[PDB]
């Protein structure tokens, strides 16, 4: 009784865990109580409770320096005993731990352990580990005498000592600086993917070994460098305790022929040896290159050689193996036969979000400025992958380094904790290093869920719907489906005339849905088509696989249609490389898979009808250009974020702009919009935009779609209805 | 549940704070006939949207005479109007709360009518003064509806160091079957959820399931000299209750004092939030501490703070085990 | 049954790889007895343009590939190979030819009592309310090729769905939906390309 299973915390603070509340009620302890925790070993901690929205029942949550403490890991157990009698500590002795404490001097205490225990009132036991952070260093003490015993509540009138050699760090403990996994930011889909291939085969191993069915054997890891493929792997097997053994192609490529599968295979050994063991081996593809590029007999029988390896797998109980490559098809595809290598992981480029959290994580130790805005940078830094925005991080911390070292003028071995404890990073400085950096992943296409919601669209409230339905209906009423025998539709081709919000539908429902949108244009269809890559294909819907869940959009189904002549035509017709393997990938997508695919056409007449097939793009909606409410609408989304003053009459300008689309509208709020800036430095050489800039404004936008083209498509869309 | 009545300081049961209340509203008129209509018109009314409605037309009445006291027209307030009485006059309390700010309540001939209509008629008294009006619209606007206090049930504890002494069996860390298919399931479970595509109301029918579970909370406090004090709240009571609260168990009830919260936040006694803004809810420790204006003095005399409560309750702790 | 569809005679085609078609070939003849069914054979034909297109012939690299193997295989192993397209105005005649697919069949749309059959083969997979008349809609559907009746039974079956989703914010499909359907449903062919079809048919006798 009273005991629940660790698992991992959203609060970082090293003094307090969280419970769910009827754990609470049922202990009889207020948020804020100190308790122990009971762990391995006859050990303990002492700490603070309090409760979150997140914690199951069953569980606490705890973060890496509580469970070090308790010489536990995740998926343990401990109990929990409230502790009402601890009392206020008088006197209490805290060192450093030596393995952090090397290169910094001066007063540890006025930096790090005064303002860490002032009017914090942090619970502190004899034997205690915790780390504080500050001055771009991470800096653990040990707590080695308490007047009170064996654990009290610090107070301000407690008297804190701190006189002694540094504390060597015991070999049973792993250090607070180690690879954890709250130093992973973005691609949290895939971490827990790899949690539950990983740690079930090595932490609860009865499930196969009673059994005729086999664990996984090894995960495949791609995607760009410096996206976390290494940083996974090893977070898993400290957080685990699995033994980590890493190898990398140029360590066994540099190797002449015999030497090196002698290195490939005793790394194998020494992972059962030491088992549990994940083995790792990084640029794969230079390990197993495609054969037909090679002929070297190191290249050709290293292969072989971990082949045979994988295979003996089937002995090394509690050893898994892993690897990174660049892309799925860039290795030897004898690796991904069955057994072996049959889990793959897309790791991707992360997003805006994810980019923020990698920043933050680096940051830990940054003292930042009040004026430090990492949510700005992260919008900026697109293209970046964690490698860069690590990058990003340690030359805006030079740059301020080198702006006060040039004043501070220490020249010793070790440096002084106070100056460092003055050093703050600027905006100027991330500014400063944003110009410097050079993303690495800027070719590679982006995919994330994007930002548009159904509030920016203005009209078409049957195609919201619509939408909607297609992703509520099929899943919450499937035996309603089977009955009748039908099957869900998994597509949609948009058609109608052009600037009415067909590329908004697709992402608002992405981003109600929290899905990834992969947006694929017509230069990138022209592409594959002009330099014959239409293989390409095949990659993009096996993106969407493995970005679901997601929105598949392929805009201007026609861009090859066009270049080769639209209305005229060269010697092809309706049909290309291009289209056919997405008709032929289309025919492999199940509505299992968690991906809606899209199409856009502003000239439907014009694409391969084999799309429209029963099976593919089954629902056809026709998107009309707005009516007088939907432009007043269009208009005041986009000024949804500009000031407009008071006497813009927003339908007066809806009523005679009677054949402008939502694009149209746009220029003429975007117009006005200019206009209203130039009035503004003009008088500096008017903080809001007046009636009169949208009255000219008017007068230089014109409709795009004309009466013959708004002819042209109502009467395809009648054709079809 | 027992409570007492904030205007009489009777006793009453959870059944009988309305009807305690409501009369001691009434018998306020006696002190102070302004506030006992202005708290008759928010406890009596359940309407709230209603109240507040009603409240804001008075309130420009007072207005339009306060800023016109020269034109006769805004002294006389119809009844009968199309907004009074659908915001006002379905309200109780309203028509005391005019006749207790100087209005007359008269029928006056009506412009185009044989039969007198209803007015409340400013007298001379209160509008030689507008002022007075200002000042009773602004008692109105602020006001909110009486709601009898919740009994502390003050209770002083002496946590034992006996409930910390408890060995465990070895076996206790070993982790169950059970325990192994539910962390499998929700490994599991926890990537199909990343993994499928759902809507934002799909997602609110299962999330929204952990909204409603409070509406009171447990305190304790953590007094310097090891005693622990304990009352109970409204889950939307303010921090100055809490501050009176242990003011009334200090033996010196004037003597400076700060509280901090669950996670070391200091809480002034000037910021009246309620315990529920305060993440004080459904319960939770506060740490108390002398001001330094106090600490200074028993610091600097020598003094040892060995009593902070009044003996009164203090003859009446209970250990905790 | 071997299955070849437009997707891979078109990518024979566009990918210079129509010696590919030898092992379609082979595929018969290991398979045997086996029926060698190729469809879509205007595929390539509509991808060069079909009406248009360039100024050639109708022959290509892919059918040229698929004719000399037809010449090359024999009827001692036990392999028929059956065609089919919608558009024949654009395809190799070669493969028409004695020793070729030189049995020519016109599969017109289906009449008043085939479309019944259509109706209630399709909705095997469906509840069907006892007052749905098919053959009433059968009589309608003149028009309608079987795969438009299709259309009819998964719009009828999708309008069912839609009402018993709504009726909890239905057991069965009642005439009401497919009425309904016949409003939203149409024919696949139009009258001008059914008397195309009926006109070709006669023009072969
Ligand atoms: N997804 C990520 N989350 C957090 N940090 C990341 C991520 N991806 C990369 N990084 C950071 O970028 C660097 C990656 O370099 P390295 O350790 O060689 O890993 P890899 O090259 O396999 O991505 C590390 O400093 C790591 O912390
Ligand atoms: N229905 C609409 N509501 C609001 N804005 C619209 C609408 N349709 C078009 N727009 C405006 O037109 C711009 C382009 O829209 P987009 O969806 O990219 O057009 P398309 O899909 O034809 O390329 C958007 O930035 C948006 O501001």
């Amino acid at each position: 009784p009273n005991r629940l299973i660790v698992d991992e915390a959203i609060n970082e603070d090293n003094s307090v865990v969280s419970l769910s509340q009827p754990k609470m009620d049922e202990l009889q302890l207020f948020r804020g109580d100190t308790v122990l925790l009971k762990g391995k070993k006859r050990r303990e901690a002492v700490c603070i409770v309090l409760s979150d929205d997140t914690c199951s029942d069953e569980k606490i949550r705890m973060n890496r320096v509580v469970r070090n403490n308790l010489r536990v890991r995740l998926g343990d157990v401990i109990s929990i005993q409230p502790c009402p009698d601890v009392k206020y500590g008088k006197r209490i002795h805290v060192l450093p731990i030596d393995d952090t404490v090397e290169g910094i001097t001066g007063n540890l205490f006025e930096v790090y352990l005064k303002p860490y225990f002032l009017e914090a009132y942090r619970p502190i036991r004899k034997g205690d580990i915790f780390l504080v952070r500050g001055g771009m260093r991470a800096v653990e003490f040990k707590v080695v005498e308490t007047d009170p015993s064996p654990y009290c509540i610090v107070a301000p009138d407690t008297v804190i000592h701190c006189e002694g050699e540094p504390i060597k760090r015991e070999d049973e403990e792993e250090s607070l600086n180690e690879v954890g996994y709250d130093d992973i930011g973005g691609c949290r889909k895939q971490l827990a993917q790899i949690k539950e291939m990983v740690e079930l085969p090595l932490r609860h191993p009865a499930l196969f070994k009673a059994i005729g069915v086999k664990p996984p054997r090894g995960i495949l890891l791609y995607g760009p460098p410096g996206t976390g493929k290494t940083l996974i792997a090893r977070a898993v097997a400290n957080e685990t305790g699995a033994f980590f053994f890493l190898i990398n192609g140029p360590e066994i490529m540099s190797k002449l022929a015999g030497e090196s599968e002698s290195n490939l295979r005793k790394a194998f050994e020494e992972a059962e040896k030491n088992a549990p063991a994940i083995i790792f081996i990084d640029e794969l593809d230079a390990i197993a290159p495609k054969r037909e590029k090679t002929h070297g007999e190191v290249e050709r029988r290293i292969v072989s050689q971990l082949l045979t390896l994988m295979d003996g797998l089937k002995q090394r109980a509690h050893v898994i193996v892993m690897a990174a490559t660049n892309r799925p098809n860039s290795i030897d595809p004898a690796l991904r036969r069955f057994g072996r290598f049959d889990r793959e992981v897309d790791i991707g480029i992360p997003d805006a979000t994810g980019r923020l959290e990698i920043l933050q994580i680096h940051t830990k130790n940054m003292k930042l400025a009040d004026d430090v805005d990492l949510e700005q940078v992260a919008n900026e830094t697109h293209g970046h992958v964690g490698a860069d925005l690590a990058a990003l991080c340690s030359e805006a911390a030079l740059q301020a380094i080198r702006k006060k070292m040039d004043l501070i003028d220490l020249e010793d071995e070790t440096i002084d904790a106070e100056v460092m404890n003055s050093l703050a990073v600027t905006m100027d400085d991330f500014r400063w290093a944003l110009s410097q950096s050079n993303p690495s992943a800027l070719r590679e296409t982006v995919v994330e869920v994007p930002q548009v919601t159904w509030e920016d669209i203005g009209g078409l409230e049957d195609v919201k719907r619509e939408l909607q339905e297609l992703v509520q209906y099929p899943v919450e009423h499937p035996d309603k489906f089977l009955k009748f025998g039908m099957t869900p539709s998994k597509g949609v081709l948009f058609y109608g005339p052009p600037g009415c919000g067909k590329t908004l539908l697709a992402k608002a429902i992405a981003n109600e849905c929290q899905a990834n949108f992969i947006s694929i244009k017509g230069p990138e269809l022209l592409t594959m088509w002009f330099g014959e890559s239409e293989a390409n294909v095949r990659e993009i819907f096996d993106k969407a696989r493995q970005a679901a869940p997601c929105v598949l959009f392929f805009d201007e189904l026609d861009s090859i249609a066009k270049a080769r002549g639209g209305n005229i035509g060269d010697g092809g017709g309706a049909a290309d490389r291009v289209i056919n393997q997405i008709l032929t990938e289309m025919d492999g997508m199940s509505t299992k898979k968690n991906v809606f695919i899209i199409g856009a056409t502003n000239r439907p007449d014009i694409i391969d009808p084999a799309i429209l097939r029963p099976g593919r793009l089954d629902q056809l909606i026709y998107i009309p250009l707005p009516d007088e409410k939907s432009r007043v609408a269009i208009l005041k989304a986009n000024l949804r974020k500009s000031p407009v003053a008071k006497d813009v009459d927003l339908e007066f300008l809806a009523k005679m702009t009677n054949g402008f689309s939502g694009a149209d509208l746009t220029e003429i709020c975007q117009r006005a919009c200019k206009l209203a800036i130039r009035e503004s430095i003009e008088s500096e050489i008017v903080p809001e935009i007046r009636r009169d800039h949208f009255e000219e404004a008017m007068r230089f936008a014109r409709r795009s779609v004309s009466d013959n083209d708004i002819r042209k498509y109502e009467m395809f869309a009648q054709t079809l209805q | 549940v027992y409570f007492t009545c904030p205007l009489t300081g009777a006793t009453l049961r959870k059944d009988q704070r309305d009807a305690c209340i409501k009369e001691a509203i009434l018998l306020h008129f006696s002190t102070d006939p302004v506030a006992a209509s202005i708290m008759k018109i928010y406890t009596f009314n359940k309407d709230q949207d209603r109240v507040k409605l009603g409240v804001d037309t008075i309130a420009k009445y007072l207005d339009n005479i306060h800023l016109h006291p020269e034109e006769e027209k805004y002294r006389k307030i119809k009844l009968q109007n199309k907004v009074f009485q659908e915001r006002i006059n379905c309200l109780e309390g309203t028509h005391e709360f005019f006749e207790a700010i100087g209005f007359q309540k008269v029928l006056l001939p009506a412009q185009d009518q044989e039969d007198p209509e209803e007015f409340y008629v400013l007298s001379e008294t209160t509008l030689a003064q507008p002022q007075s009006l200002e000042r009773h619209k602004e008692q109105l606007l602020a006001a909110e509806p009486v709601r009898a206090k919740l009994d502390r049930q003050r209770r002083v504890f002496q946590p034992s160091p006996l409930a910390s002494q408890f060995e465990l069996p070895g076996d206790f860390f070993n982790l169950t079957a059970e325990e192994i298919k539910r962390e499998q399931r929700l490994r599991s479970e926890a990537v199909e959820r990343l993994s499928v595509l759902r809507t934002k109301a799909m997602r609110e029918k299962e999330e929204q399931r952990g909204l409603r579970k409070y509406n009171y909370t447990l305190l304790r406090v953590r007094l310097p000299d090891g005693c622990l004090l304990q009352g109970t709240f409204y889950a939307r009571e303010r921090l100055g209750a809490v501050y009176g609260f242990v003011r009334e168990a200090l033996q010196s009830d004037w003597l400076p004092f700060e509280l901090l919260a669950s996670g070391g936040q200091k809480l002034s006694e000037d910021e009246n939030l309620a315990l529920n803004e305060c993440g004080l809810v459904p319960s939770a420790l506060l740490t108390f501490s002398w001001d330094m204006a106090v600490l200074e003095d028993i610091k600097a005399a020598g003094a040892e703070p060995d009593s902070i409560l009044k003996p009164e309750l203090l003859s009446a702790i209970e250990k905790l085990l």
